[PDB]
């Protein structure tokens, strides 16, 4: 049911992150951790909603 | 309750707004970096 507000906040962290290059580095941390989310980085709408 | 892929989407979908602001490029670097199709491998 539902999923703990861990994940969100990793990720959040992510599209929340300032405009610096380091903080990609955050993202392969989460989807690192996330493997059936690497999914949706199929694709990426974000980079295709810029 | 293990799979994600929904409530961090959920909430993050919102703040994403600003990634339209921060830099295209920026997130396709560590995209490319992973492998858009590599990360299709990632079943059983």
């Amino acid at each position: 049911g539902s999923i703990s507000p861990s994940a969100l906040q990793d990720l959040l962290r992510t599209l929340k992150s300032p405009s610096s290059p380091q903080q990609q580095q955050q993202v392969l941390n989460i989807l690192k951790s996330n493997p059936q989310l690497m999914a949706a980085f199929i694709k990426q709408r974000t980079a295709k909603y810029v | 309750g293990s799979e994600g892929q929904s409530d961090e989407r959920a909430l993050l979908d919102q703040l994403h707004t600003l990634l339209s602001n921060t830099d295209a490029t920026g997130l396709e670097e560590i995209d490319r970096a992973l492998g858009i199709p590599e990360l299709v491998n990632q079943g059983q």
